[PDB]
C-alpha cells in the first residue's frame, strides 16, 4: 500500500486530503443545519421524540 | 520602497504641467502635479460620500444612496440636501478621473512609453461622462444622472431600461454586449495560451511563439500574432465602452419609443415589405 | 429552521473565502519578479511574501 | 520522493491517524444517534 | 505468539489500543445510561418539585 | 489482464477513477435527497410502510 | 479481426469506448426516471399491475 | 504501435470483455422485464 | 510525529494555522449572532429557560 | 517562547498585530453600534433596566 | 523603549499615525453627526436635558 | 514508464481492492433494502 | 495449506481480518437487537412509568 | 512477502485464533439458544 | 520496529495488562449484575 | 514497564496528561452538578424570599 | 531547512500550545454551557 | 521530582502558573458570588427604598 | 528522547503521582458517597 | 535577523505591553459591565 | 539608520508630543461631557 | 536551554515552598466560607 | 504467475475447500428441509 507514497507525493496529498475532508464536513454540517430535523442551533435542546419529522403519507 | 530595477528609472522630466515642482514619488507612487489635484478631488469626493452617507437613512454600505435632484431643478445647481451634493460629487468625480488619465500620460513620457493606457482610459470616462453630463444635458436636467449607491445605481439601471420597455432590443446595446462578451472570451484565450507555453507540464521543455500561433490558428482557423491579439483585446475592450456610451446617448434624447418597435424598418425594406 | 442563515449566504462565504485566498495566490505570483524591494532600511518583501524567481528550461536545440 | 522506507514508515502514522479519526467520528456518531436518530 | 508484534513500534500500538478503548467505552456507557435507565433514577432521587 | 496498465499510467487511473467514484457518489445522494421517498435527513426514522410512494396508475 | 487494432490504437479507442457506454447508460437511466412509468426511484415498489401506463388511442 | 500477435492477444480479451458485459446487461433487462414488462 | 516539520515549513503551517483558526471563530460567532437562541448582543441576559428555542415537531 | 521573534521578523509581526487589532476593534464596535441594546451613541444614557432586551420564547 | 526607533524609522511612523488619526477623527465626527443626539449642527443650542434619547425597552 | 512486473504486482492490489469495495458496498445495499426496499 | 500466506504480509492479513470481524459483529449485533426485542425488554424493565 | 517457514508458523496460529473463536461463538450460541430460541 | 527481544518482552506486559483490564471489568459485570439484572 | 516512556518528551506526556485531565474533570463536574441538584440545592438555601 | 533535533524542539511547543489551546476552549464551553446549553 | 523543570525557563513556568491562577481565582469568585447570594446581601443592606 | 535510565526514573514518579491523584478521589467519593449515595 | 540577546530583550517589552493592553482592557470591559451587563 | 543616541532624542520628543496630543483630547472630552453627556 | 539540574533542583524547593503557603492560605479562606454560609 | 507444480497443490487444496463448503451446506439444507419444507 505504501507505494502510494511513492507515486504521489505525501505532501501534495495531504492537502488535497484535508482539503476534502474540510469541504465535506463543512457541507455536512450546513446541509444538516439547514434542516429541521437537525438545526440544532435553535433547536438542539427539543429531545427525540418532539424533534421535527419529514412529512409521511404515501396516501391516508 | 523600489524595485530591484527601478532606480536609474526616476529621472525628472516628462510632465506636462508644472515640471519639477511636483516630480518626486511618495512610496511606489509617482506624484506630480496632476497627483496633487488627483489627491483634492479623491479626498474631497470622498469625504462628500461620507457626508451623504451621515444626513442618509443608514451607514450600511450597500443602502447608502447619494441620489441626484428631482428634475425641476433643470440644469441649476440644487439644494444641497435636495441633490445638489450628488451635483457638487459629479465635479469631484470628473476632476478625479480627468487628473489621473493626465498623471498617466506623466508617468508614460517619464518611461518613454507611447500614450495608450491614457487613452484607453479615455474610453471609460467617456463612458462615465455621457451617464451624467451629455444624456442629462440633452434630457435638459441633471436629474437624469445615476445615484451613487452601490445598489441603488442598479435600481436606476432597471428603471431606465423599463422607459423603453425592452431594453434587450436597442441596437447599440446588442452591439456593446457582443463586445463585452467577446472580449472575455479572448481574454481567456489569451491568457490561456500564454500560460500553457510558459507552463507546461513537468518535464517538458518552455514552449515558444510557433506552439503557440499552431495552437491558436487550431481554434480560429487563423494566426492572430502577437501584436494582433493585444491590438484585438484593445479595440474589443475599448469599443465595448464606446457602444456603451452610444447604447445609453441615443436612448432618450434621440429614441423615445419601445426599443422593439425601433425594428419595424427592418420589416419593411422594399423587397419584403 | 434558522431564520437568517441560508444557502445564498452560505454560498457567498464559500466564495469570499476562496477569492482572498486567490488574491494571495496571485500576490505571490506577482511578485516573482523585481522582489525583494531596495530600501534605505534595506530589504523589503511587501506581503505576501514572493514566490521565488523561476528558472525556464530552454528547447534542447530544436 | 522518498525511498521505500521512508514511504512504509509514513505509512504507519497515516493509518494510525486514520484509526484515531475515525474513532472519534464513530463516538460522534453515537452520540448524535442517542440524541436523535436519523433511522 | 509474541511474533506478532515483531516490526511495530510499541507507541504506535499503544495509541491505536489507547484509542479504541476510550472509544468503546464512551460508547457502552452512552448505551448503558439509555437502557439501564440511571442516572435518570439518580436525578429523580434529589430533583426538587 | 494485467497489460492494461503497461498502456495506462496507473498514477493518472487512480484520480480518474477517484474522481469518477466521487461524483457518481455525490450525484446518487442528492438525487435520492431530492426525492420522496428517500429524504431519509428528515424522514429516515419512517418505517418502510409509513414511507412516500408515488402514484399508482388511477382506478378510483 | 483484430487487425482493427493495429489501424485503431486500443489505448484510445478503449477510453473512447468507456467514455460512450457512461454517457449512453446515464441517458437511458435519466430518460427512464424521468418517465411516468419507471420513475423507480419513488414508484419502484408498485407491482406491474399497478404502475402507470400512457393513454390509448380514444377508440370510443 | 501493437504487433499482429499483441493485437491478436488483446483481440481475445477485448471479445470476453464484451461477451461479459452484454451477458450482465442481458441478465438486468430480464430481471427489468420481470418486474415491470415495456411491450 | 515530528518530522512532519520537515516535511512541511513551520513558519508556512503557522501562519496557514493562525488563518484557519480566525476565520474559523469569526465563522461560528457569526453565526450563531445571527441564531435567535445565541443572539446574545440583544438577548444575553436572558435566562437559559427564557431563551428562545425552535419550533417542535407538529401535533394535531 | 522568545525565539518566535526567530522564527518571525518582529518589525513585521507589530505591523500584522497593529493592523489586526485595529479591524478587530473597529468590527466590534460597529457590531455593537448597529444593535439595539448598544446603541450607545442614542442611548447611552438609558439605565440597565432601561436598555432594549430581545425577546424571549414565548410562554405555553 | 527609544530602540522602537531603530526598529521603525520615525519618518514613517508619523506618515502613518497621521494618516491613521486624520481619518479616526472625520469617522468620529461623521458618526456622531449622523446621530439624532448629537446632530450637533442642527441641534446643538439644546440643553442637555432636551437633547434626544433613544427608545426605552417597555416595561411590559 | 512501467515494466511487466511491476504491472502485475499492481494489478492484483487493484483487483483486490475493486472486489473489495465491491463487497463493502454490497453490504451498503443490504442494510438500504432492509431499511426501505426499493422494490 | 499455509503456502496461501507466502505472498502476503501478517500484518495486512490481521488488519483486514480484523476490520471483516469488526464489521460482520456490529452488523450482526444491531440485527439481532432488532429481532430479539433485547435490550428493548431491558429498557422495559427499569422504565420510570 | 513471507517466506513458506514465516507462512507456517502463522498458519498454526490463525488456525488455533480461527478455533477458539468459533469455541467462544459456540458458547454464545448456546447461551442465546437457551435463553430465547429462534426457530 | 521492534526486534524479537523487544517484542518478546512487550508481549509479557500487553497480556498482563489485558488479563488485568478484564479482571476489572468482571469484577464491574458482577456488581452491574447484582445491582440491575439484564436478563 | 518503564520502558514505554522511551522515545516520549516527558513535557509532551504532561501536557497531554494534564489536558485530559483538566477536559474530564470539567466534564464530570457538569454532569454531576446536574445529576445530583447541587449547586442548586445551596442556591437555594441562601436567596431572598 | 530544519534539522531532525530543530524540528523536534519546534513539536514540543507546538503540541503543548494546541494543547493549552483546546484546555482554554474547554473552559469557554464549560462557561457557554453553563449560560445556555445547547442540547 | 525536580527534573521535571529542566529544560524549562522559570520565567515560563511562572507565567503559565500565574495565568492560570487568576483565571481559576476568577472563575470561582464569579461562580460562588451567584451561589451565596453575596454581594447581593451586602447590597441589600446599604440600598436605599 | 529518554533514556531508559530517565525511563525507568520518570516511570516511579508517574506511578506515584497517579496513586496520589486515586487516593485523593477515593476520600472524595467517600465523601459524596456519605452525602449524596447514587445507587 | 535578531540576536538570540535580541530576541530575549525584545520578548520582554512585548510580553508588557501586550500585559498592559490586556489590564486596559479588562477595566474597559468591566466598566462597560456595571454601565449595561450583557449576561 | 538612526544611532541609539538618535533614537532616544526622538522618543523624547514622541512620547511628550503624544501626551501632549492626549491631554488635549481629554480636555475636548471634558468639555464634550460638560455639555452633553453621552452616559 | 532551560533550567540545569542543580537550577531545577532550587526552583523545585521554593516551588512546592509557594504550593504550600498557597494551599495553606486558602485552606483558612475556606474554613471562615464554611462557618459563614455552609454549603452542604 | 502459478507453475505447474504449484497449479497441482493449488487444486488439490482448491477442491478440498470446495468439497467441505458442499458439505456444509448440504448439512444446512438438511436441517432447512426439516424445518420448513419448501415444495
Ligand atoms: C469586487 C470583486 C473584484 C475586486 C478586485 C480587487 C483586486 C485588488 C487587488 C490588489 C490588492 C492588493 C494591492 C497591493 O498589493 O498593494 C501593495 C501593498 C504593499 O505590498 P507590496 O507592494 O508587495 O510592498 C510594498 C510595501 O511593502 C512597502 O512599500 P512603501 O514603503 O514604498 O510604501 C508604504 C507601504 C504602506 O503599506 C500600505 O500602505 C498598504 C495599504 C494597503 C491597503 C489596501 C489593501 C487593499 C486590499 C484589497 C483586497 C481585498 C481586501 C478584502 O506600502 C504602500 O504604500 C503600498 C500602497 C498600495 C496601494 C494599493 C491600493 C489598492 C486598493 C484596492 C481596493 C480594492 C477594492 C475592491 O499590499 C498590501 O499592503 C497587502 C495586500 C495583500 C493582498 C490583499 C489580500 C487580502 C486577503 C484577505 C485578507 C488577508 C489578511 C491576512
Ligand atoms: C453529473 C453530470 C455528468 C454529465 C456527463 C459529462 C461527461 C463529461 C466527460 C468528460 C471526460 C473528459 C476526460 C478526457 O477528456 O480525457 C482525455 C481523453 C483524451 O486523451 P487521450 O491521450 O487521447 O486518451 C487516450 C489515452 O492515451 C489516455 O491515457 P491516459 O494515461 O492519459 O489515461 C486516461 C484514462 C485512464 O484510463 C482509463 O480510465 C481506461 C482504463 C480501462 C480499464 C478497463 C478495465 C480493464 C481492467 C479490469 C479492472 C478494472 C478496475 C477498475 O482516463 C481518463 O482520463 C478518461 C476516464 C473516463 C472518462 C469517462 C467520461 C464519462 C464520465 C461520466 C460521469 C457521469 C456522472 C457521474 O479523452 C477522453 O477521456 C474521452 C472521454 C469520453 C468521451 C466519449 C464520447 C462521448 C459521446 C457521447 C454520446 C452519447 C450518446 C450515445
Ligand atoms: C514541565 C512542566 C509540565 C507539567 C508538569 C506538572 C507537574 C509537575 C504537576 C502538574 C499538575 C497539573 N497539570 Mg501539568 N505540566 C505541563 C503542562 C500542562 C498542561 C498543558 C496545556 O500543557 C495542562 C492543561 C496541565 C494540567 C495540569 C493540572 C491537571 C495540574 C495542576 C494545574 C495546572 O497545571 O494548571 C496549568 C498550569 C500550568 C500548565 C503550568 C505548569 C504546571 C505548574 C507549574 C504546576 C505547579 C503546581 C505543582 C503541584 C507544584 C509541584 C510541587 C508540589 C508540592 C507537589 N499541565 C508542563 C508541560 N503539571 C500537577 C498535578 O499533577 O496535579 C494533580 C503537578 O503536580
Ligand atoms: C449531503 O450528503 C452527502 C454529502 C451527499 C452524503 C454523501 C457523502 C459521501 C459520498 C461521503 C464520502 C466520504 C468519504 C469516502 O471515502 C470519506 C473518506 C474519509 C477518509 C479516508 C478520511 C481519512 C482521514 C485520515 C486522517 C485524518 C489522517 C491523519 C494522519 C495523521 C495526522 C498523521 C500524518 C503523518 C505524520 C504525523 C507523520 C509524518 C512523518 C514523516 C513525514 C516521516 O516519517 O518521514
Ligand atoms: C434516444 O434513444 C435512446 C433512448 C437513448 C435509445 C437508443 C439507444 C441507442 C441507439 C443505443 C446504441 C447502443 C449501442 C450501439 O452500438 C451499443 C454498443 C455497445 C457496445 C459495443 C458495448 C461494448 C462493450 C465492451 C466492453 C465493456 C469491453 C470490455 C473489455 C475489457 C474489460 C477487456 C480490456 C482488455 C484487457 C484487460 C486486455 C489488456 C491486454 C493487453 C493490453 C495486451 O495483451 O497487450
Ligand atoms: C442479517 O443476516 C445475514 C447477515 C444475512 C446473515 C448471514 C451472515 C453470514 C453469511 C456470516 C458469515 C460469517 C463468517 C464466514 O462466512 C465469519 C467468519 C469468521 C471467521 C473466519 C473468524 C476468524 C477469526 C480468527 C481469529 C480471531 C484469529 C486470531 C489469530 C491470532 C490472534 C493469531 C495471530 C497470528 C500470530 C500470533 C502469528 C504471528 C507471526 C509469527 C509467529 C511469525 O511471523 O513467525
Ligand atoms: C451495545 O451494542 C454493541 C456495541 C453492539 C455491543 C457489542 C460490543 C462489542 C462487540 C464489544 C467488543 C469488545 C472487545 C473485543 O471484541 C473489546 C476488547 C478489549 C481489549 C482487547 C482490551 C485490552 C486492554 C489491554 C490493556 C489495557 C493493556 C495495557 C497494557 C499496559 C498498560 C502495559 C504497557 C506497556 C507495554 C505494552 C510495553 C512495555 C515494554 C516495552 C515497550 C518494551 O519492553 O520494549
Ligand atoms: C462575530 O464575532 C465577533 C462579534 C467579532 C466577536 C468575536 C471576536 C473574536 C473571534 C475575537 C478574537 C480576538 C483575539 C483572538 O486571539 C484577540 C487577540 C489579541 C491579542 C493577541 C492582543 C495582543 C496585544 C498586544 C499588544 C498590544 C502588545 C504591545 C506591545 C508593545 C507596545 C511593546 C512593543 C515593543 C517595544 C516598545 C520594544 C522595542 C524594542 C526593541 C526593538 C529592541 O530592544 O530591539
Ligand atoms: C465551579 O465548578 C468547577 C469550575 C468545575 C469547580 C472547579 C474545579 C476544579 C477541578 C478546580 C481545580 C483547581 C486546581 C487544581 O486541581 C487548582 C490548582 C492550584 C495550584 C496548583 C496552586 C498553586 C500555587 C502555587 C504558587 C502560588 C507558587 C508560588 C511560588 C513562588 C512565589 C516561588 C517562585 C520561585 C522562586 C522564588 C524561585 C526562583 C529561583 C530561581 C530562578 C533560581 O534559583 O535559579
Ligand atoms: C434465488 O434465485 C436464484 C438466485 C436464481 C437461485 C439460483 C442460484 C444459483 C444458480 C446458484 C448457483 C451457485 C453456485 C454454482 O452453481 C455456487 C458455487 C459455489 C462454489 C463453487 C463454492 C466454492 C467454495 C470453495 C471454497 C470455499 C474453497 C476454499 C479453499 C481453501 C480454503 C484453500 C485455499 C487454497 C490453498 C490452501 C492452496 C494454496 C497453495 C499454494 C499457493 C501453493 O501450494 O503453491
Ligand atoms: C470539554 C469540557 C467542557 C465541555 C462542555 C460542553 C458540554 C458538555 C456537557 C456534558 C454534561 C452534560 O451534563 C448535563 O448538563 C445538563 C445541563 O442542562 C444538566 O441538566 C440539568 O441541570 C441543569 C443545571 O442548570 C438544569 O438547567 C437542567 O434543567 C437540568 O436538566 C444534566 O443533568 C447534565 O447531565
Ligand atoms: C492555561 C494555560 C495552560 C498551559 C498552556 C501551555 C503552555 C505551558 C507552558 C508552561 C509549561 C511548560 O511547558 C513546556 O515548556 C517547555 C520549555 O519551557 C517546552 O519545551 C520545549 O523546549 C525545551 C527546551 O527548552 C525542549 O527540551 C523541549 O523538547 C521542547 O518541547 C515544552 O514543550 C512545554 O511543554
Amino acid at each position: 500500500m505504501h507505494r502510494i507514497w511513492l507515486m504521489y507525493d505525501p505532501r501534495r496529498v495531504m492537502v488535497a486530503l484535508v482539503g476534502f475532508l474540510a469541504v465535506l464536513a463543512l457541507v455536512i454540517h450546513f446541509v444538516l443545519l439547514s434542516s429541521q430535523r437537525y438545526s440544532w442551533i435553535e433547536n438542539g435542546t427539543l429531545g427525540a421524540d418532539q424533534a421535527p419529522v419529514g412529512a409521511s403519507a404515501p396516501a391516508a | 520602497a523600489m524595485l530591484s530595477f527601478e532606480k536609474k528609472y526616476r529621472v525628472r522630466g516628462g510632465t506636462l504641467i508644472g515640471g519639477d515642482l511636483f516630480d518626486f514619488w511618495f512610496g511606489p507612487f509617482y506624484v506630480g502635479f496632476f497627483g496633487v489635484t488627483t489627491i483634492f478631488f479623491v479626498t474631497l469626493g470622498t469625504l462628500l460620500c461620507v457626508w451623504g452617507a451621515a444626513m442618509g437613512p443608514t451607514w450600511n454600505l450597500w443602502q447608502i444612496n447619494i441620489a441626484p435632484p428631482d428634475l425641476k431643478y433643470g440644469l441649476g445647481l440644487a439644494p444641497l440636501r435636495e441633490g445638489g451634493l450628488w451635483q457638487i460629487i459629479t465635479l469631484c468625480a470628473l476632476g478625479a478621473f480627468g487628473s489621473w488619465a493626465l498623471r498617466q500620460a506623466e508617468i508614460a513620457r517619464k518611461l518613454g512609453m507611447g500614450m495608450h493606457i491614457p487613452w484607453a482610459y479615455g474610453g471609460a470616462i467617456l463612458a462615465y461622462t455621457t451617464l451624467v453630463v451629455i444624456r442629462p444635458f440633452l434630457l435638459g436636467a441633471w436629474g437624469h444622472g445615476f445615484p451613487y449607491g452601490i445598489f441603488s445605481h442598479l435600481d436606476w439601471v432597471s428603471n431606465v431600461g423599463y422607459q423603453y420597455l425592452h431594453f434587450h432590443y436597442n441596437p447599440a446595446h446588442m452591439i456593446a454586449v457582443t463586445f463585452f462578451f467577446t472580449n472575455c472570451l479572448a481574454l481567456a484565450m489569451h491568457g490561456s495560451l500564454i500560460l500553457s507555453v510558459t507552463n507546461p507540464p513537468k518535464g517538458t521543455p518552455t514552449g515558444t511563439s510557433e506552439q503557440e500561433n499552431v495552437f491558436f490558428r487550431d481554434l480560429l482557423g487563423y494566426s492572430i500574432g502577437a501584436i494582433g491579439i493585444h491590438r484585438l483585446g484593445l479595440f474589443l475592450a475599448v469599443g465595448a465602452a464606446v457602444w456603451s456610451a452610444i447604447c445609453i446617448v441615443i436612448s432618450g434624447p434621440f429614441w423615445t419609443q419601445g426599443w422593439p418597435e425601433w425594428w419595424n424598418w427592418w420589416l419593411n425594406l422594399p423587397i419584403w415589405k | 429552521m434558522m431564520e437568517y442563515i441560508d444557502g445564498a449566504q452560505i454560498a457567498l462565504y464559500a466564495f469570499w473565502l476562496f477569492f482572498f485566498g486567490l488574491i494571495i495566490y496571485l500576490r505571490r505570483e506577482d511578485k516573482r519578479e523585481g522582489y525583494p524591494l531596495e530600501s534605505p532600511q534595506g530589504p523589503r518583501d511587501g506581503w505576501p511574501k514572493g514566490a521565488p524567481k523561476k528558472t525556464y528550461v530552454h528547447r534542447d536545440h530544436g | 520522493g522518498m525511498t521505500e522506507e521512508e514511504a512504509r514508515r509514513f505509512h504507519g502514522y497515516m493509518v494510525t491517524g486514520t484509526l484515531g479519526y475515525v474513532v472519534v467520528a464513530s463516538v460522534a456518531h453515537f452520540l448524535a444517534w442517542s440524541w436523535r436518530p436519523w433511522f | 505468539m509474541h511474533r506478532i508484534w515483531m516490526g511495530t513500534d510499541p507507541h504506535i500500538i499503544m495509541s491505536a489500543l489507547g484509542s479504541f478503548l476510550v472509544g468503546a467505552v464512551l460508547v457502552m456507557h452512552i448505551w448503558a445510561y439509555g437502557q439501564f435507565n440511571w442516572p435518570a433514577t439518580l436525578k429523580a432521587k434529589y430533583a426538587t418539585p
